[PDB]
């Protein structure tokens, strides 16, 4: 293919996407079984007949969380947030590095997958000590995540090469998004890298006898919060810069888009004590500080809600929609690339609402470690992020492969997207309601069928969701493979421009865009904020370490 | 048209952002209120209290569950609770209604949850550390303790009991 | 004026408030 010769970045981008979607398929297989469990129905006997290596509910849950929430999301982020800026700038990524990043992720995955599949690391995707997994789990995971440091280098390189050729020009929008995104991730990632290098790796290798569980969780959640914004922002890049064109309109504000991303750079990392409201040994004053800063990290999404809604409204009016509801009806509801992110955004309304509750310190005692939490995060990552990625396939896949989407494949995609969305909404109802009734998360409750009688009603929603999502998943597998294994190839589809939206420009503040483009400065502010939010606590913890022995309770 | 739409969009967006900020600020004030009331007793103590998980069942206040409830004030009791694979001691925990209860909870093995159904007591229990929370039971009767942190294959049936006496 | 975008942020506000005040009430009930 002469296309891959001129744009080798298409092939590497394709490899990230396909590996990501494969991980999603494998992790998601466990989903309907888990939803049935939360409906008090035990279908694990059936699962074990189909997949005999599966030893427990909790091994399945480990696979589900790792493959869906760590692997799929990272690989999608590495595809989108390298390829989009590269195409905007019309520049080639360092291809040696791009391929290195892919191989690191692939090898890392293989290495941690072995112990997971062998029942040697049934510790969940948070892997809290003293539960002690096989060394290959921690090593494989470390290599997998470090793949992203290469991606950070790649994009910083593109940006600096472009700035060298264009002195005194402001960073283009998509590239601005990606630069602040990748710099945020670098700062974010240090918690886990520190946790792995200082504690988990030496411990799992048998170099040290124990690990201090409090310091391990604190370092974990330094990364564990911003990682969710790492998952979200690739979807946001698409929603701001591509969706308005798919809708038939334009992005209504470039500056407001940049501002949202800048706030994410500053506020994504210094907030992790909101995962530790119920932990001993962390001062309540510091919990309150993180609670306040978490309420602040909500502001960029509150901003996104308006900027995006106004852009969709503008599109709908351009297409002839009148009145208060006509603009909605006039949008292109026959296009899965439009429909998927929009449905995801609708579910993000209650998803965001639950997040704000979680952040509220004392209110977290009502919901912490209950089913409410999975209800919240399925709305955010399993619906918005995942749907945006599925929809992407209807424009991104042809661009990378030259393979056309037939009218029949388009209609099947609409069905998948709607069932996936609806199943997630139904399950969210079942989980939030069960959570309010004190049903714990991370629990094979179908094996204690008389323990939660008050939850009988929401349990019905969970069974229904498990069924709906099974159907959506089966249709997705069929659909993805029908595209990936189809004969036809139209090279003009691979040579077409990406559907980037035009922007409505106004007198505005060119000064605000200039101010926001002071990236080196904003990165320093972000780093300082982390030092101020984490430093005092971590000094105390490191001076009073109490390592304890590891356990295998599976 | 496009210039006019743009102007109107930015004008109303600024109004929305001020409102949303106001709303978040009101939540912060409502949280601060909780922090000044007796309901804040369930927030774990911030001070580090280290213990050795390998000797907690042999020496010290968790070694004899029948002596776990200690009167520490005129209307105050301290209760030394062990959360372990897969249960809680003592079982039941027996306390008087209307008294301030100071729970001091640790684990000899892995992390457990300590979630008292019907109350705001919801605290992580870490081996090597003492989790200290406070609560006054206004209603007598039986309260279930649920383990809400995955602790291995016994997690889903890990429960305990608090009995509040009249 | 962007009446549609305003309708969306109205739904968002009402949802946030119902969630937050709802849980606040539960917190006090369990206190
Ligand atoms: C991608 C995934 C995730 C995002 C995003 C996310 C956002 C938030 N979360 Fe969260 N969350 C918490 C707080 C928040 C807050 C304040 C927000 C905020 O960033 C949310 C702000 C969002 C909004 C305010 C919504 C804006 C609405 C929009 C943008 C839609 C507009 C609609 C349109 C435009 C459509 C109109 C179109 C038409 C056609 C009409 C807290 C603590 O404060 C905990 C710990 C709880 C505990 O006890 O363990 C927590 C736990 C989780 C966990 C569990 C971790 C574990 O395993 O223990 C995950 C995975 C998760 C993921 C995610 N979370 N969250
Ligand atoms: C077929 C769709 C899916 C269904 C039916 C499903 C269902 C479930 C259920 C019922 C739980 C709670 C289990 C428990 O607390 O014991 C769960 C956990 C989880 N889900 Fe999903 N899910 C699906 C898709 C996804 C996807 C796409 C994501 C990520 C992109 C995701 C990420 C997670 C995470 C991170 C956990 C928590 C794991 C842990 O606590 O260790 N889910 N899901
Ligand atoms: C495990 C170790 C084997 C790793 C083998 C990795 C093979 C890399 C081949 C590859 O994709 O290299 C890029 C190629 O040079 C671009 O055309
Ligand atoms: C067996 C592992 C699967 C290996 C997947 C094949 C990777 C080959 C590859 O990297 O593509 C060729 C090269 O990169 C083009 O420039
Ligand atoms: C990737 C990195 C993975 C970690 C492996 C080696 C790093 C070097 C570890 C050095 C070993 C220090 C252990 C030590 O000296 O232990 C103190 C002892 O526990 C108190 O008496
Ligand atoms: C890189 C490839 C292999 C790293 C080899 C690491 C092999 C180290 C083995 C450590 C081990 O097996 O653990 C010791 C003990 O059981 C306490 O967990
Ligand atoms: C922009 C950044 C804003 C950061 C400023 C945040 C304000 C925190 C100050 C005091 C909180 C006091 C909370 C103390 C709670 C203790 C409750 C108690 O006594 O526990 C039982
Ligand atoms: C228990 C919870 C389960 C219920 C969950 C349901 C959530 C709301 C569903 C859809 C909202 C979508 C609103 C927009 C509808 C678009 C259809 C439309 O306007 O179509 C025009 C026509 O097709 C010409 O294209
Ligand atoms: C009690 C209430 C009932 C429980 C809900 C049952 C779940 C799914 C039903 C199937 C719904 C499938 C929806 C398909 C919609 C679709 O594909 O719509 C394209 C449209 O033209 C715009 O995009
Ligand atoms: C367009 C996007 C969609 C966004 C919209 C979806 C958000 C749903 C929000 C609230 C529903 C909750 C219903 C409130 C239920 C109240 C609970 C109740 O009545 O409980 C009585 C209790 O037993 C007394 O003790
Ligand atoms: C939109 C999707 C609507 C889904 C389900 C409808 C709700 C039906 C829930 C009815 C509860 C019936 C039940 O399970 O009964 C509880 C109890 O055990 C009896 O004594
Ligand atoms: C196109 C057709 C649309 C279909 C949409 C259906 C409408 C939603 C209502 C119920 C779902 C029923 C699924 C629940 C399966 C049985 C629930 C169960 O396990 O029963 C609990 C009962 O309380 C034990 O005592
Ligand atoms: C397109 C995908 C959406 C499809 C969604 C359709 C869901 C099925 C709805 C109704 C049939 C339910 C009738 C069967 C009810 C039997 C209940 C049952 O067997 O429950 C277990 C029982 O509690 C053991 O003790
Ligand atoms: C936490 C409580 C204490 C801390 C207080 C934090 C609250 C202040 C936040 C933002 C100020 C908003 C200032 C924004 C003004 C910039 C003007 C602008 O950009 O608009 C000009 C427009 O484009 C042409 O008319
Ligand atoms: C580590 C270095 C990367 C982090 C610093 C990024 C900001 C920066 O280097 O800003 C100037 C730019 O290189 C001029 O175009
Ligand atoms: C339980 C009851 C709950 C109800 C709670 C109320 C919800 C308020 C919602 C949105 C406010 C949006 C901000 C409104 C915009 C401000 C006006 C503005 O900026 O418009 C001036 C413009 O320049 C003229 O051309
Ligand atoms: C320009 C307009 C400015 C006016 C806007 C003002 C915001 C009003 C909202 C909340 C006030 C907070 C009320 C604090 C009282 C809390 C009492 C409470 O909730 O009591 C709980 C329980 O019953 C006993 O502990
Ligand atoms: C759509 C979602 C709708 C969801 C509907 C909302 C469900 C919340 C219900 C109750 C929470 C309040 C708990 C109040 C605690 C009292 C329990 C109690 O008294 O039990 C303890 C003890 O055992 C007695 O002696
Ligand atoms: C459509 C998909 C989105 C999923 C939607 C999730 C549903 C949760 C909604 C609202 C939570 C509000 C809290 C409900 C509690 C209200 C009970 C109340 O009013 O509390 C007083 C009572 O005395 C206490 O014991
Ligand atoms: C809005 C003003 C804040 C008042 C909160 C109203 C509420 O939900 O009451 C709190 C609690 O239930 C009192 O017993
Ligand atoms: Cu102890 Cu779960
Ligand atoms: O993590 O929200
Ligand atoms: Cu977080």
């Amino acid at each position: 293919s002469r296309v891959y010769e001129a744009y080798p970045e298409k092939k590497a981008t394709l490899y990230f996407l396909v590996l990501g979607f494969l991980a999603l398929i494998v992790g998601s297989l466990f989903g309907p079984f888990q939803a049935l469990n939360y409906g008090n129905v035990d279908a694990y006997p059936l699962l074990k007949r189909l997949l005999p290596f599966v030893q427990s509910y909790y091994q399945g849950l480990t696979l589900h969380g790792v493959l869906n929430a760590i692997v799929f999301t990272q690989l999608f982020a590495q595809a989108i947030m390298v390829y989009l800026p590269a195409r905007e700038l019309n520049m080639r990524p360092n291809m040696g590095l791009m391929w290195l990043s892919w191989w690191m992720a692939f090898i890392g995955l293989v290495v941690f997958a072995l112990p997971l599949l062998a029942n040697e690391a049934t510790v969940l995707y948070t892997f809290y000590p003293p539960l002690k997994g096989h060394w290959a789990f921690y090593l494989g995971a470390s290599v997998f995540v470090l793949s992203t440091w290469v991606s950070i280098y790649i994009v910083l390189d593109l940006w600096r090469r472009w700035k060298a050729a264009n002195p005194g020009k402001v960073t283009p929008l998509v590239t601005y998004m990606a630069v602040v995104f990748w710099l945020m991730w670098f700062l974010a990632s240090l918690g886990l890298v520190l946790e792995a290098v200082l504690f988990l790796l030496p411990w799992s290798f048998g170099l040290v006898e124990g690990v201090d569980p409090l310091v391990a969780r604190t370092l974990f959640w330094w990364t564990g919060h911003p990682i969710v914004y790492f998952w979200l922002l690739p979807a946001y890049a698409i929603i701001y810069t591509i969706l308005p064109k798919q809708a038939g309109g334009k992005l209504v504000s470039d500056p407001m888009a940049r501002l949202a991303f800048l706030l994410f750079l500053l506020l994504s990392t210094p907030v992790g004590f909101h995962h530790q409201f119920a932990d001993p040994g962390i001062d309540p004053t510091w919990k309150m500080i993180h609670s306040v800063l978490t309420l602040f990290v909500a502001v960029p999404s509150l901003m996104t809600a308006f900027t995006v809604a106004a852009s969709l409204e503008f599109a709908g009016r351009l297409r002839g929609g009148r009145g208060l509801f006509g603009w909605i009806r006039a949008l292109p509801w026959d296009n899965p690339a439009f429909v998927a992110p929009v449905l995801g955004l609708l579910g993000f309304i209650p998803g965001g609402a639950g997040g704000i509750v979680n952040a509220s310190f004392t209110l977290d005692y009502v919901v912490h470690n209950t089913a409410w939490v999975p209800g919240h995060f399925h709305l955010q990552v399993a619906s918005l992020v995942t749907l945006t990625a599925m929809g992407s396939l209807y424009w991104l896949l042809p661009n990378l492969t030259g393979k056309p989407i037939s009218d029949a494949q388009r209609r099947l995609g609409l069905a998948v997207v709607w069932l996936w969305f609806l199943g997630m909404m139904i399950m969210a109802v079942g989980l939030h309601w069960a959570g309010l009734l004190n049903v714990p998360r991370r629990a094979y409750i179908a094996q204690v069928p008389d323990a939660y009688p008050h939850a009988a009603v929401p349990m019905v929603f969970n069974v229904l969701a498990g069924i709906v999502l099974l159907v959506a998943l089966l249709l997705f597998i069929y659909g993805l493979f029908s595209v990936l294994l189809s004969r036809e190839r139209k090279p003009e589809l691979a040579e077409a421009p990406l559907p980037f939206a035009e922007v409505i420009s106004g007198p505005e503040d060119r000064r605000l865009v200039l101010a926001m483009d002071r990236i080196g400065f904003w990165f320093a502010v972000a780093a300082i904020l982390v030092v101020l939010a984490y430093g005092p606590t971590l000094v105390q913890l490191f001076g009073h370490l109490n390592p304890v022995p590891g356990w295998r309770l599976w | 048209d496009e210039h006019k739409a743009h102007k109107a969009i930015l004008a109303y967006e600024k109004g929305w952002l001020a409102f949303s900020l106001a709303m978040l600020f009101v939540f912060i004030a409502l949280i601060a209120y909780t922090l000044a009331t007796h309901t804040a007793g369930v927030i774990p103590a911030g001070k580090l209290e280290r213990v050795d998980p390998t000797t907690v069942r042999q020496e010290g206040p968790w070694a004899d569950p029948a002596q776990a409830v200690v009167q520490t004030g005129p209307n105050q009791y301290t209760v030394y609770v062990l959360a372990f694979a897969f249960g809680y001691q003592p079982n039941p925990i027996e306390v008087p209604q209307g008294a301030e209860i100071v729970f001091k909870i640790t684990s000899p093995d892995v992390i457990h949850g300590f979630h008292v159904e019907g109350t705001n007591i919801n605290v992580e229990v870490l081996p090597g550390e003492v989790s200290t929370v406070r609560y006054t039971f206004k209603r007598p009767g039986e309260y279930r303790i649920i383990c809400n942190q995955y602790c291995g294959l016994g997690h889903q049936n890990m429960f305990g009991t608090i009995v509040v006496k009249e | 004026k962007p009446k549609g975008a305003l309708a969306v942020i109205l739904v968002l506000t009402l949802t946030i408030l119902v969630f937050w005040l709802g849980v606040y009430a539960v917190f006090f009930a369990r206190g």
